């Protein structure tokens, strides 16, 4: 499912700006 | 009644009279008691404080001006400090003072106790539809109301949003904003949040916060965001793509939405067409909401966070703690003179 392969993705926490 | 655009011309008025004449060092650094680290970033902390004379506790965002300087962000953190001290809405934190030393510069907000956004978010998975709404009519009324003074804000995500004790919205994080009249070109923001003419290195406009508005909603909605890819070089692939795939359990309404604000086409974006951002609050989706009583915070909120008193944090990550220092010489003294 998409929520499993974002769950198990590097992007779950805080995310920094560029 | 007044009309909104006779309320916004006000507000114009009041913001331009703070950004002409900025407030400076109106506090110091020992009439606060500092208590826990609320939250960090590139440039420093944000910590929950207390006021020695009032017992009010406050949330005091501390920069290392030596670190601005370092990753040139110098006239970005000018932009937003001169914004922050200017602006007055519902759904923006409030800026109670700010001073520098030799080492850091300091802004003291209200504190805004409930957490992030992104918190809630993650440990509840995703949140229905009338609960984003509930906060997506807070950023569409306050993109309005900073669009109008010319104010593109550049950085929207949860992370970037804090619950309050009502359960609302507070905005927070101007280290992107600046006031622009023209287009603009800096590439800055978040991967997930980029419209595809930053990545393309265009010029662009308060278009691109629009954009963002749409990335918030899905994620609010779905429980991730539309983008997502562990290489952001990969993200970047997508947002350009024109492609968004939708949740089954998105409403038809919902999509449409989406779809409008996740334009890729800058000129057939919701939010920058004729009616500006009167084609957003009058979509079908927004169909239930009371605009006005969102302004006025009159309606319920989905949740109230939980609080066991003044200066509990229960709502926020704990960090590592490091004392201040501050050195005995003055550092980018001249870089930061209007601070
Ligand atoms: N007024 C506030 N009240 C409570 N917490 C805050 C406040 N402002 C910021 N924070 C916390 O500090 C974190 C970082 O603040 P901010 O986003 O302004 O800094 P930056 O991302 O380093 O730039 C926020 O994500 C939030 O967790
Ligand atoms: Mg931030």
């Amino acid at each position: 499912t998409t929520y499993a392969d974002f769950i198990a993705s590097g992007r779950t926490g805080r995310r920094n700006a560029i | 009644q007044e009309s909104v655009k006779e309320f916004l011309a006000k507000a114009k008025e009041e913001f331009l009279k703070k950004w002409e004449s900025p407030s400076q060092n109106t506090a110091q650094l020992d009439h606060f008691d500092r208590i826990k680290t609320l939250g960090t970033g590139s440039f420093g902390r944000v910590m929950l404080v207390k006021h020695k004379e009032t017992g009010n506790h406050y949330a005091m965002k501390i920069l290392d001006k030596q670190k601005v300087v370092k990753l040139k962000q110098i006239e970005h953190t000018l932009n937003e400090k001169r914004i922050l001290q200017a602006v007055n809405f519902p759904f923006l934190v409030k800026l109670e003072f700010s001073f520098k030393d030799n080492s850091n510069l300091y802004m003291v907000m209200e504190y805004v106790p409930g957490g992030e956004m992104f918190s809630h978010l993650r440990r509840i998975g995703r949140f229905s539809e009338p609960h984003a709404r509930f906060y997506a009519a807070q950023i569409v009324l306050t993109f309005e109301y900073l669009h109008s003074l010319d104010l593109i804000y550049r950085d929207l995500k949860p992370e970037n949003l804090l619950i309050d004790q009502q359960g609302y919205i507070q905005v927070t994080d101007f280290g992107f904003a600046k006031r622009v009249k023209g287009r603009t070109w800096t590439l800055c923001g978040t991967p997930e949040y980029l419209a595809p003419e930053i990545i393309l290195s265009k010029g662009y406009n308060k278009a691109v916060d629009w954009w963002a508005l749409g990335v918030l909603i899905y994620e609010m909605a779905a429980g991730y965001p539309p983008f997502f890819a562990d290489q952001p070089i990969q993200i970047y692939e997508k947002i350009v793509s024109g492609k968004v795939r939708f949740p089954s359990h998105f409403s038809s309404d919902l999509k449409d939405l989406l779809r409008n604000l996740l334009q890729v086409d800058l000129t057939k974006r919701f939010g920058n067409l004729k009616n500006g951002v009167n084609d957003i609050k009058n979509h079908k989706w927004f169909a239930t909401t009371d605009w006005i009583a969102i302004y006025q915070r009159k309606v319920e909120a989905p949740f109230i966070p939980k609080f066991k008193g003044p200066g509990d944090t229960s709502n926020f990550d704990d960090y590592e703690e490091e004392e201040i220092r501050v050195s005995i010489n003055e550092k980018c003294g001249k870089e930061f003179t209007e601070f």
